[PDB]
């Protein structure tokens, strides 16, 4: 958190440290997005990722991020991406 | 001027402007 | 013994200098003489032509005096002369028709040499013309070592 | 060239016209161009600014006749030949420019009457002596002499200088009876 | 990168932490390429490489830049010490160092860059730990270069400041590794040399106890060269040198011969290294001579070849050691040339002791030099003389006769002066052209463009000294035309090895050519006309770079130097072969004065060859070599071509068949052929087609534009405002303002003045700088209070960056001027302009910042470089320096009169600085010194003056023209320093008195000789106790007496002899303790400086037969200090009306009243000189 009002400036909320156990999971979770594009680059479902994601914004930022750096290795759509 | 020259200098310049006014409108067009 | 002249061959040496020092000054330089030995068409070699300029000019003014230019000329020629018997006669040790002379036999000549030298610096040696390794020691390479410039 | 020609190239679709057919104006100020690729191919242009850039020469303009008012101020233009193939033009701005063989412009400028406006300030005519009488004379046609209009005191003078027998005409044939006054 | 950017703002905000023990490591591993993240998007705007003038920009940002990024990198090793892995992290260290590898280049440094590097020793220590891990073999050499260069860097650094060997014990730590030239010095490198270590370290070990001096012993020869060196640099020469003379059977000879007579060249001892050469190259010489000398092949090469083998042993090391000793025999002659060349100006001022006497020579500074004529300067040559070799060739062949009998055997003193000068003189460009030569073969560009340097400001130097000889009324016995042919050698030829220069520099791209090959057979470093315009030497088109390791712009000055003496000298085909050379590198971009030369001397030259009966044109030698290709040999395309001027096709060997003198009649065919068959291309037209396509691409104006340029040279000046137009903001004030030069002198002062103040405005931007620089206080103030010690107001950066590095250059030179010039009537507006120029001059002054800003700091510290390695000032169209001198302390004189002191020692500490380094004259800094030691006076630091005494006193701090700056000065001396903090009640104070007192006018001031300056000094004494007791509030009294009646028995007693040093009057200033009354200690002062006072009346008193107001005004101006001094002595006494109306006589004096002392004396009978009356 960039706070204002709290004592840090930038406060970050004294509440939660040591993340592992939650990104690992995360981080499972953008492979998933990663092969998930690799899906979508050799196939001609597409249905099954919107609807597995269903209204998970940040594992779909994450989906959205996937497909990005593939376009940046691909195309100058990324600039658009 | 010499005040009247420079001040046709500046009528230039502002025809220069209006002539590119135009070929905005132009492009608009 | 070899560094002497006639009028010819300071004639030749002369017009090889001539369009060089054409206002006068009486020298041509170092740069001016390796510029002589090429426009002879018998072109020089950069190790020779650079090691000459730093002897001809032993003090590297640049600027060659012409009696030291007629005695390095006359070297030149003498590298065509008195270096022809070295090479004919260190062609005798190429009887083994490869360009290259056994280490062993080197080291003979070495040990029964005039201004002796150390047997480790001729294995060295060996090698600075042995740079093949094919059991043998060069001998182009060795003669124009002792005697190019 | 090319480059940047796809900017005029893209003229079409930025007012979303029609075709070549449409050539009337352009504009590539700014761009330190030297030299045009052949403009042969291109249709009726009639209004040209190529001013603040680097052009020296002409070798684009071969039927470019059609055109009829010419902005090429700012440059290193140093080319009129040929230019008299092209006679459509009325109005040319040309200041900052090097052009001094004069007498063989003037040639080139005799079948370019149409020519209604002219600069030629920071030109070398506008840093010269002698100069405008002697353009006057060769180009009464010409109305805006570096846009500026001729008056009729440069005029007068224009007349005694340039022809010294119709000075004594008009001496003469008012009365010029006597000689000493 | 906008997502990074509010993430790392935070990263700053955790800890600058407790955070460090309250998060999770993985932030720290996935920050490691975040390092990687904050590194590269600042690169963006910091382009961080390791080379330019403006690194990146020009100082301050840069220096901060550099070292805030490197500093946050220095806070994250700490969190990569808790993961305990640095991987990517010592990568980014890597480019930490990348921003010190330009830093070092410049040798700068500021106080958090040693903050980082102080933690640096036990940071970069924990890192051997890790220097194990190698595979990249790249950055090792990187490695070794970050660690050479650095580790004594840093060291020199310290080495100012004394905590030295403290930090060399730090050094010790990393010592693992280390060896300070390790790349050669260390051999295993790691480390193990017990028996090397004993003469590597004592290269090192010596070097930090050089601060006590450590010395060493002789050897037997011929061993490790490491071995020399501490015989070489620690001790006397005549043990030295002959250990080197035995070690003749080991390479590396003279490259500790080089460190001798490089301490023999600082300790003012030329002769005697000269004198020990002569049995070097007797071995040297005889060294040459003997180094230069399955079965029937077991019999001839063992006796014929074999014999050559240990030849090759001998050429083989010979050129092995020529490897080597190319620069070290380029050294050798190049400081035997300094040598012969310092040698040859003590034999110049041998003349001036064996001509004159009391009649010395000054003249002044107000004429000029035909060198501004030149091909460089103006652009053109003047209708002169030329060198004909007519004049050349038969005076060269009396020169060789010169040159014979002096190998054969204001006129015998004072031209031999000469003659023996020659003995050096011969040899110095003989020397240097051995310095020349020798660095030119093996590689080493940069010494040779040195060695041409010290050749170039030899003869610009003797070019001068012969102006100033034939200036000063003496049978110059050389003729001009015997001087400067003898230059034409090194010209010609120069030119000619540093077109090899800059071929071979080319070939590993040390120089980068400009342009397309254009019209010509090769590309160009200057290109051709297409990117030039009517432009100036006032070049913002980015100035020389760093490993840019090239003087191009005196090169290119030399060259034509060598170009228009050789079509004087009229060289006519080697002559064109340089003149087509040049104007091919040069893209015919300089055809503007080349060519119309060049097309005459084509003329000329396609003349002689009718006139030598020259035969078909084919047959020249460019055109028999274009016979055999086809293609033209052109005026474009020269460069380069392979000429077959042969050994066998005949030359005139109708001068052969006969050759009597091989030498000569020889070369009178060598000439004949050359100048039969033409080894240059000569055609006229193609010449001048090529000289009209060039100008056509040239614009309209530049044919107008260097035609004025031409005009600029004797008569007359109507119109040169047909220009300034241009659009060229710094080009218009330059041309306008060297018009006014002339017309200032030409009655249109004012005139010329306000043209210039219009410009001026222009610089400014805004109109009437005079109201604008009253603004001043708008732009960039400051202000302390009792809260903290913060600074004050400072108007310079601003000026700094726009007005600063051209705008001062030129405006405020012009400032300068008008400030001497114009405002002669009203005194503030002077005082308006010359603060207006010490702004200015003071906005260049804080370019450089690894020094303070504040006026106290600057009032105690002095610098000896400004930027990175290169100072602006390089022309006189940019500004002239005499001028620019002669105006500054103009300038100078007026504010310290009006006591702007604060402002006027850092100009001063300037003043000396460039006058030593750039100007080398000793005469006019040791000048400006004792000019401090009176401000100092003024303000009441007397102590450091006092200090400052000591060194001047001994010679220490004192520069000359040796290339160390110095000469030999004396111990490691520590004396006392009475300090202005410091009661009466302390003893140093009053037993200082006893030691200045003592130290009266010096000794080495003395043999000064030029009188007034001597009388300098007795101003200062004068000066000094006046003020010293003018801090002293009292009434007359006695008591001043009662205690000098004794410290008058007490300083009479003499300061004759023991001669071996003394000064036998102890004065007792200290003696009678502190009970000195507030009445006796001002006059003890005043009665000490009473002596020399008493003399300098005196003294002007046996000249006062020619009354008062004849006598000069330079000794009035001694007289008119004398009464003022004499009633500050006598006002403390209570005898004031004395001096009140002798000044009023002076009133009317003033109405009745480059040489330039003599006028500056003169000159200041004005308004100032009531002004002190009046006071």
């Amino acid at each position: 958190v960039k706070d204002s009002q709290d004592v840090d400036g930038d406060t970050y909320k004294p509440i939660a440290s040591n993340s592992y156990t939650m990104d690992l999971h995360l981080e499972l979770i953008q492979a998933q997005h990663r092969i998930a594009v690799v899906l979508l680059d050799q196939l001609e479902t597409e249905l099954t990722v919107m609807k597995k994601i269903k209204k998970n914004k940040l594992s779909k930022a994450i989906y959205l991020m996937q497909k990005a750096l593939l376009l940046f290795e691909k195309d100058a759509v990324c600039e658009t991406s | 001027r010499a005040q009247e020259e420079m001040q046709h200098w500046l009528e230039l310049d502002q025809s220069r402007e209006r002539r590119l006014r135009a070929r905005q409108e132009a492009n608009r067009t | 013994m070899a560094d002497q002249l006639t009028e010819e061959q300071i004639a030749e040496f002369k017009e090889a200098f001539s369009l060089f020092d054409k206002d006068g000054d009486g020298t041509i330089t170092t740069k001016e003489l390796g510029t002589v030995m090429r426009s002879l068409g018998q072109n020089p070699t950069e190790a020779e032509l650079q090691d000459m300029i730093n002897e001809v000019d032993a003090d590297g003014n640049g600027t060659i005096d012409f009696p030291e230019f007629l005695t390095m000329m006359a070297r030149k020629m003498k590298d065509t002369d008195s270096e022809e018997e070295i090479r004919e006669a260190f062609r005798v040790f190429d009887k083994d028709g490869n360009g290259y002379i056994s280490a062993a036999e080197l080291r003979h000549v070495m040990t029964n040499l005039g201004e002796k030298l150390t047997d480790e610096e001729v294995d060295e040696m060996i090698r600075e013309a042995d740079i093949d390794g094919d059991g043998q020691v060069n001998y182009e390479e060795f003669v124009q070592m002792m005697t190019a410039k | 060239l090319p480059s940047s020609l796809k900017a005029v190239e893209d003229q079409l679709k930025i007012c979303g016209h029609k075709r070549d057919i449409d050539v009337l104006e352009l504009f590539l100020s700014k761009k330190e161009l030297t030299e045009v690729i052949d403009l042969s191919r291109f249709k009726k242009l009639r209004y040209l600014w190529l001013h603040h850039n680097k052009l020296h020469g002409i070798s684009f303009l071969t039927r470019n006749y059609c055109l009829t008012e010419l902005y090429l101020n700012n440059n290193a233009i140093f080319e009129i030949e040929g230019l008299h193939n092209l006679p459509s033009l009325n109005i040319l701005l040309l200041h900052h420019n090097e052009l001094t063989n004069i007498d063989a412009t003037m040639k080139e400028l005799k079948g370019m009457q149409n020519l209604r406006s002219l600069s030629l300030y920071q030109n070398p005519l506008s840093q010269y002596n002698l100069y405008r009488l002697y353009i006057i004379f060769h180009l009464p046609g010409l109305e805006l002499l570096d846009r500026k209009q001729i008056t009729e005191k440069e005029r007068r003078y224009m007349i005694t200088i340039f022809d010294h027998k119709k000075a004594h005409v008009i001496q003469s044939v008012a009365f010029g009876k006597r000689v000493d006054a | 990168y906008e997502m990074a950017k509010k993430v790392f703002s935070p990263v700053w905000d955790y800890f600058v932490s407790n955070i460090l023990a309250d998060t999770s490591s993985i932030l720290l591993y996935l920050f490691l390429r975040n390092i990687f993240v904050m590194s590269d998007i600042k690169i963006k705007e910091e382009n961080l490489f390791c080379d330019n003038i403006k690194g990146n920009e020009i100082f301050p940002a840069q220096q901060v830049a550099r070292l805030v990024e490197c500093e946050n990198v220095l806070v994250a090793l700490e969190l990569s010490n808790f993961l305990n892995d640095a991987n990517f992290a010592l990568q980014a260290v890597t480019q930490c160092y990348g921003l010190l590898a330009p830093i070092i280049y410049h040798n700068i440094v500021l106080v958090p860059v040693i903050q980082i590097l102080i933690k640096c020793i036990v940071v970069l220590q924990g890192i051997p730990s890790i220097i194990h891990s190698k595979k990249n073999i790249s950055s090792f050499e990187s490695i070794q270069h970050m660690i050479a260069c650095c580790i004594f860097y840093m060291t020199k650094i310290l080495r100012s400041w004394k905590e030295y060997d403290l930090a060399i014990m730090l050094i010790n730590y990393g010592k693992k590794m280390l060896d300070i030239t390790s790349g050669c010095r260390s051999l295993f490198g790691i480390l193990l040399p017990e028996k090397i270590n004993e003469q590597l370290a004592l290269l090192e070990t010596h070097l930090l106890k050089t601060t006590k001096q450590i010395n060493s012993a002789e050897l037997s020869g011929s061993e490790d060269p490491i071995f020399l060196y501490p015989i070489v640099l620690n001790w006397t020469v005549k043990g030295a040198m002959k250990e080197v003379m035995k070690f003749k059977q080991r390479p590396r000879f003279l490259e500790f011969f080089t460190q001798i007579m490089l301490k023999c060249m600082n300790d003012e001892k030329f002769h005697l290294m000269v004198e020990i050469s002569a049995p070097v190259y007797d071995f040297l010489k005889r060294r040459n001579e003997s180094l230069i000398g399955r079965k029937m092949a077991y019999r001839s090469l063992s006796d014929n070849l074999n014999p050559l083998i240990l030849t090759y042993v001998r050429r083989k090391r010979f050129h092995q050691i020529l490897l080597e000793e190319l620069p070290w025999r380029a050294q050798m002659n190049l400081y035997l040339a300094n040598a012969h060349f310092h040698l040859f100006l003590q034999k110049l001022t041998e003349r001036t002791k064996e001509r004159l006497g009391s009649s010395y020579s000054s003249v002044s500074f107000r004429s000029c030099d035909p060198n501004l004529f030149s091909l460089f300067h103006s652009g053109t040559v003047l209708p002169t003389a030329k060198l004909t070799v007519d004049s050349y060739n038969a005076m060269m062949d009396a020169l060789t006769v010169s040159k014979k009998k002096k190998h054969n055997q204001n006129v015998r003193e004072k031209d031999r002066t000469l003659v023996w000068g020659l003995d050096h003189f011969m040899k110095i460009f003989l020397c240097c052209r051995r310095a020349m030569v020798l660095a030119y073969r093996g590689g080493y560009w940069t010494l040779l463009q040195n060695c041409c340097r010290v050749f170039w400001n030899f003869s610009r130097e003797l070019q001068i000294l012969l102006k100033q000889t034939v200036a000063s009324c003496k049978t110059f016995p050389v003729s001009q035309d015997n001087f400067l042919c003898i230059c034409v050698l090194p010209f010609y030829l120069g030119a000619e090895l540093l077109i090899d220069m800059l071929i071979k520099l080319q070939s590993t791209n040390s120089i980068k050519p400009f342009e397309e090959r254009g019209e010509f057979s090769i590309p160009s470093c200057y290109g051709n006309i297409k990117s030039d315009n009517g432009g100036s030497s006032l070049i913002f088109e980015h100035p020389l770079d760093d490993v840019n390791v090239v003087d191009l712009r005196w090169i290119h000055d030399f060259v034509l130097k060598s170009l228009e003496v050789l079509y004087q000298v009229e060289k006519w085909e080697t002559l064109v072969s340089l003149a087509i050379q040049f104007n091919i590198i040069s893209h015919e971009r300089y055809t503007e004065q080349v060519t119309p030369l060049l097309v005459y001397a084509q003329r000329q030259l396609v003349q002689r060859i009718k006139e030598l009966n020259g035969p078909e044109l084919s047959r020249q030698a460019c055109a028999r070599y274009e016979a055999e290709n086809g293609e033209k040999i052109t005026c474009r395309n020269f460069i380069g071509k392979r000429l077959k001027i042969d050994s066998s096709t005949p030359k005139n060997l109708a001068e052969l068949q006969g050759s009597s003198e091989p030498l000569k009649t020889l070369i009178t065919s060598e000439q004949r052929l050359a100048k039969q068959l033409v080894s240059v291309p000569l055609d006229v037209n193609d010449t001048l087609r090529c000289f009209r396509e060039t100008l056509e691409k040239s614009k309209y104006h530049n044919r107008s534009v260097r035609h004025s340029r031409k005009l600029l040279s004797l008569f007359l000046a109507q119109t040169q405002d047909v220009l300034q137009t241009s659009n060229q903001r710094s080009l218009k004030v330059q041309s306008l303002h060297s018009l006014g030069s002339l017309l200032l002198f030409a009655d249109k002062k004012r005139a010329a003045f306000k043209c210039w103040s219009q410009a001026l405005d222009d610089i400014f931007r805004k109109p009437d700088v005079l109201h604008n620089w009253k603004e001043f206080g708008t732009s960039l103030p400051g202000a302390p209070s009792s809260s903290s010690p913060p600074g004050f107001k400072d108007y310079s950066e601003e000026f700094l960056s726009k007005f600063g590095i051209w705008g001062c250059l030129q405006a405020a030179m012009i400032t300068a001027k008008i400030a001497q010039f114009i405002k002669t009537a009203n005194v503030k507006k002077r005082i308006n302009c010359c603060i207006l120029s010490a702004l200015l001059f003071q906005s260049l002054l804080r370019t450089t910042l690894p020094h303070p800003k504040a006026e106290r700091n600057y009032a105690q510290y002095e610098i000896t470089q400004l930027l990175p390695g290169i100072e602006l000032f390089s022309d006189k169209f940019r500004a002239d320096i005499c001028s620019v001198i002669a105006s500054l302390y103009y300038v100078i004189r007026e504010l310290h009169y009006a006591k702007y002191n604060l402002i006027v020692l850092p100009l001063l500490a300037l003043y000396q600085y460039f006058v030593s380094v750039i100007c080398q004259d000793i005469v006019r800094n040791l000048e400006a010194r004792i000019l401090k030691i009176e401000i100092l006076i003024d303000l009441g630091f007397f102590s450091e003056a006092f200090y400052e005494l000591f060194q001047i006193y001994h010679g220490k701090n004192m520069p000359c023209a040796i290339p160390a700056g110095y000469k030999a000065t004396m111990k490691v001396k520590i004396t006392q320093s009475f300090d202005s903090g410091k009661p009466l009640t302390h003893k140093d104070n009053m037993q200082a008195l006893e030691e200045l007192i003592n130290r009266g006018l010096p000794h080495i001031l003395v043999n000064l000789g030029y009188q007034h300056l001597l009388n300098k000094f007795n101003f200062a004494k004068s000066h000094f106790f006046i003020s010293l007791a003018a801090t002293i509030n009292c009434i007359p009294d006695p008591s001043p007496k009662i205690m000098y009646y004794q410290f008058i028995t007490e300083r009479s007693k003499p300061t004759p002899q023991n001669l071996k040093d003394n000064e036998n009057s102890h004065g007792q200033f200290l003696r009678l303790r502190d009970d000195y009354n507030l009445n006796t200690i001002k006059s003890i002062l005043l009665m000490e400086a009473e002596e020399k006072v008493n003399s300098l009346l005196s003294e002007t008193e046996h000249q006062c037969h020619r009354p008062l107001y004849l006598s000069s005004v330079l000794e009035l101006e001694i007289m008119v200090e004398a009464r003022l001094h004499l009633a500050a002595i006598a006002l403390q006494r209570y005898r004031p009306a004395y001096s009140t109306a002798i000044l009023y006589s002076t009133l009317k004096l003033l109405q009745d009243s480059l040489d330039p002392i003599s006028l500056n004396s003169r000159e200041y009978f004005n308004i100032h000189l009531w002004l002190r009356c009046r006071l």
